[PDB]
């Protein structure tokens, strides 16, 4: 028994109707009659908000631009003039072969034109290399789509397996995304080199930025 | 409006077990089936198993045949989900939950002689109320307060009249930790990252905000940092 929900990620245009859908291997109707197909919404923070519940009827207080069709097989959930209260990520749930089971989830976003992040670089405090270790950190601020790249040079040599990134979850006011990337090295390794950069790759710039700054001044 | 308390916060080893509670304000779990879902972090959900109010059905994924076991104590008064053999794998957020099902008779042939041949089935028909959950990290990591390290504006961080300031929040284990600004007075365009997990096993993290580069010289901005898991709170000045 398996379900697949597509699409994986879906943009959407405020005020543009959205359009999910939710496919099994094996029919969910009841000899009786009921399709035991269930539709959740789980935003940002929050446990899942049941939306639909035997494929067609919305939950108690679930505004009705929510609705839920199909049989069978084959069902979908449409959300019209989507808001960023819709955002989040979009679970169904099959309840008639036991045992019970969740979809993958479709992901939802509000889609936006394009921004490219404003790139800004933090050296090492002198606090943390006291204690000898060097984090420098680079933000990206503000971006759209969702997709970026971070590439650490030190004195321009690539650098890889000493970094980590964390992105934000979409502004719900600017429709952005923010994100962080932390180069960590020892003090003895980062005494050794003079320039420390961040390149950064996105669909919102023609060609890469370089934030760098020089150790000292 | 059912509400469901659950047991707090637990770190085990690998290969060790956990044993989750729940419990349901008026004893609800006598008169509605309990759920267990879990999700790890930035992932699906994931259906574990269930018990009916009726005490006469247990059922569980595949994955965790084996592996779970789903009790309760008389009179329902609480609930009980153990899962054992832990890896990092496992490490999620358990929730308990409530659910209305559908108890339908399947098979029935008519026995002119005696009692009927039937059997039932349960159907599931509606998850209804979601715990807060709990939180299992599967981790040979010991309780470990984080540094708090500035992330200085400079010329670095600004441009068109706003510059970019945050704290790095280094080296904590477990999750969570919470941030924020000038004791939450400030909430405009601060950004706290989610964390990421180091190969030490320790968690790092940065909040940053963006302000005007005009209040550098007269604003005071100061990131406040709580670990309770260590008792640890950290008010860092942030200077340029």
């Amino acid at each position: 028994v398996v379900i697949t929900q597509s699409p994986l990620f879906l943009p959407v245009t405020p005020g543009e109707a959205a359009s999910l859908s939710c496919k099994c291997s094996h029919s969910l109707q009841h000899s009786t009659g009921a399709n035991y197909l269930a539709w959740y919404l789980q935003r940002p923070g929050q446990t899942p908000r049941l939306l639909i519940h035997l494929a067609t009827h919305r939950a108690s207080g679930v505004p009705d631009r929510f609705s839920g069709s199909g049989s069978g097989t084959d069902f979908t959930l449409k959300i019209s003039r989507v808001e960023s209260d819709d955002v989040g990520t979009y679970y169904c749930m099959q309840g008639l072969h036991s045992p019970w089971t969740f979809g993958q989830g479709t992901k939802v976003e509000i889609k936006r034109t394009v921004a490219a992040p404003s790139v800004f670089i933090f050296p090492p405090s002198d606090e943390q290399l006291k204690s000898g270790t060097a984090s420098v950190v680079c933000l990206l601020n503000n971006f759209y789509p969702r997709e970026a790249k971070v590439q650490w040079k030190v004195d321009n040599a690539l650098q890889s397996g000493n970094s980590q990134e964390s992105v934000t979850e979409q502004d719900s006011k600017d429709s952005t995304y923010s994100l962080s990337s932390t180069l960590t090295l020892s003090k003895a390794d980062y005494e050794k080199h003079k320039v420390y950069a961040c390149e950064v790759t996105h669909q919102g710039l023609s060609s890469p930025v370089t934030k760098s700054f020089n150790r000292g001044e | 409006q059912v509400q469901l308390v659950q047991s707090g916060a637990e770190v085990k080893k690998p290969g060790s077990s956990v044993k989750v509670s729940c419990k349901a304000s008026g004893n609800s779990f006598s008169n509605h089936d309990v759920h267990w879902v879990r999700q790890a972090t930035g992932q699906g959900l994931e259906w574990m198993g269930w018990m009916s109010h009726e005490g006469d059905k247990t059922g569980l994924a595949q994955k965790f045949q084996g592996r779970v076991t789903i009790t309760r104590d008389s009179g329902a008064s609480t609930v009980y989900m153990e899962l054992r053999g832990l890896t990092a794998d496992d490490t999620a957020i358990y929730y308990c939950l409530t659910g209305s099902k559908h108890r339908l008779r399947d098979y029935f042939l008519y026995n002119e002689y005696g009692p009927n041949y039937e059997e039932w089935g349960d159907y599931l028909a509606t998850l209804d109320v979601w715990g807060h959950g709990t939180a299992v990290t599967v981790s040979s990591a010991s309780t470990k307060g984080p540094s708090v390290f500035p992330l200085a504006p400079s010329s670095k961080s600004t441009s068109g009249g706003t510059a970019a300031l945050g704290c790095l929040v280094k080296d904590y284990f477990p999750e969570p930790v919470t941030v924020s600004w000038n004791s939450g007075a400030l909430t405009s365009g601060v950004h706290t990252f989610p964390a990421v997990l180091q190969s030490s096993g320790l968690y790092s993290l940065s909040s940053v905000v963006t302000v005007p580069s005009s209040s550098l010289g007269t604003q005071t901005y100061i990131c406040n940092v709580n670990h309770k898991p260590s008792n640890t709170k950290v008010d860092k000045k942030v200077e340029p």
